[PDB]
């Protein structure tokens, strides 16, 4: 797969509270974690369908 | 962190901006319009009035829909200069002892003012407002924390060594000094981390700005 989807997630420096989905490898599956709003990098996703579908 | 509970009410212009859960503060300027942060914008927000804990219906809470947002129009998403919005509200809200307006600068606040700073944080659990008071901070100080990223309408608000500091959650919400509202929680490098205080949209920049568009809308 990618490599952009084995990268940890990245909350970035904004300070919101949002929660998105990121592709994580050792669970083998997407979950959530906090995005602050602004600077996301690749391994975010607004749904776990596009998650799943990106880096599965 | 940092931060205590806030008293109940005892920051009566915080507002929590909720699409299904609160992920952002803002500031109640007057009867019909919130000024938050623009890295907040949502195509659709519920604002939350007189709220301490937002995970249980306490009584004394107004919930409004935002009727119009509107972002500066200069705001980058990557630079985050300019990190100011406003919202106006479908219907004004009843101003009460728990609901109340905050005033615009009159001027800028010179470094070394003392501030508070307000918002919620990351469902029976009580989630409650939680308050820091912390200074501004020279100029050339947040220069230095932030070689290159510093812009004329950002100001650094907090300690160098770290320790207390506003966090996700918070954005969009009042950093009050002197009964005006001088800063709009941004941004920073993580949070309370030493040699990188938060960042804060420097309100006097833009009172105009918010006049004008209220005015006009
Ligand atoms: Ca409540």
């Amino acid at each position: 797969r990618p490599d952009f989807c084995l990268e940890p997630p990245y909350t970035g420096p904004c300070k919101a509270r949002i929660i998105r989905y990121f592709y994580n490898a050792k669970a083998g599956l997407c979950q959530t974690f906090v995005y602050g709003g602004c600077r996301a990098k690749r391994n975010n996703f607004k749904s776990a369908e596009d998650c799943m579908r990106t880096c599965g | 962190k940092g931060g205590y509970t806030c008293q109940e009410n005892s920051v009566p212009y915080q507002v929590s901006l909720n699409s299904g859960y609160h992920f952002c503060g803002g500031s109640l300027i007057n009867d019909q319009w919130v000024v938050s942060a623009a890295h907040c914008y949502k195509s659709r927000i519920q604002v939350r009035l007189g709220e301490h804990n937002i995970n249980v219906l306490e009584g004394n809470e107004q919930f409004v829909n935002a009727a119009k947002i509107i972002k500066h129009p200069n705001f980058d998403r990557k630079t985050l200069n300019n990190d100011i919005m406003l919202i106006k509200l479908s219907s004004p809200v009843k101003l009460n002892a728990r609901v109340a307006t905050v005033a615009l600068p009159s001027s800028c606040a010179p470094a070394g003012t003392q501030c508070l700073i307000s918002g919620w944080g990351n469902v029976n659990e009580p989630d409650l407002l939680q308050c820091l008071d912390a200074p501004l901070l020279p100029q050339a100080d947040c220069e230095a924390s932030y070689p290159g990223k510093i812009t004329d309408n950002m100001v650094c608000v907090g300690f160098l060594e770290g320790g207390k500091d506003s966090c996700q959650g918070n954005s969009g919400g009042p950093v009050v000094c002197n009964g005006e509202l001088q800063g709009i929680v941004s941004w920073g490098y993580g949070c309370a981390l030493p040699d990188n205080p938060g960042v804060y949209t420097k309100v006097c920049n833009y009172v105009d700005w918010i006049q004008d568009t209220i005015a006009a809308n």
